[PDB]
């Protein structure tokens, strides 16, 4: 169906390479990175958004990192 | 068909292949101690050549 | 391949239904519980991290939720 | 196949269906303005019934 849980949660640890190993990294860059590239206007929104939550400039930061991240995923 | 989901969804998951009934596995981990004491050396008492 | 972007993004709008609606709703909620359910000992790190981060209640609960809401997804 | 994966990937994605070399969409979303002022009443001038 839509859900289909990664295998990777639970990855088989060898010295042997795994399934699908070489598309590990790229894969979630990829997907982050186009969806930040379609919508920039969601990146000045949760800039805001960020600027308004967290009393330190660290804490601000993280929460636009966090944002940044949960939202192409709609996790 | 569903089938190139599932092939995504396996990631970390090790490649097998079978004969007949049985699957070999390629990928593995074994531990043996090395009972090394009936272990001698054949050339001993050998004329060096 | 591995990415294929989700076309929820563009979500054409109109009377008629989608194409797949009914399952939108519990497709992200299943996906977050079923790693949760999995993996339960995460929730102890990430009510951790969240406490070490943020001043106010209300932002250490933000970042708990975040934190649980990001790492299913490995996003 | 991948046929699974894109059949999920589309999610907001109108159906459409197709007959020879043209394609019907079934959800739209027109605007027209009603010029009725040529439009009469078929019933005046009528005795009751």
């Amino acid at each position: 169906a839509v859900t289909l849980p990664s295998h990777s949660t639970r990855k088989l640890q060898t010295r042997s390479q795994t399934w699908l190993e070489s598309r590990e990294y790229t894969k979630h860059l990829i997907r982050v990175e186009n969806w930040i590239f379609r919508n920039p206007g969601f990146a000045l929104a949760a800039a805001a958004i960020a600027w308004l939550l967290g009393s330190s400039t660290s804490q601000k930061v993280i929460y636009l990192v966090m944002i940044l991240l949960i939202a192409p995923a709609y996790s | 068909s569903q089938e190139g989901a599932v092939h995504t969804a396996l990631a970390g998951a090790l490649e097998a292949e079978m004969d007949g009934a049985k699957g070999r596995l390629s990928s593995g981990h074994l531990k043996c101690r090395l009972k090394m004491d009936k272990l001698r050396l054949k050339g001993v008492s050998y004329s060096l050549c």
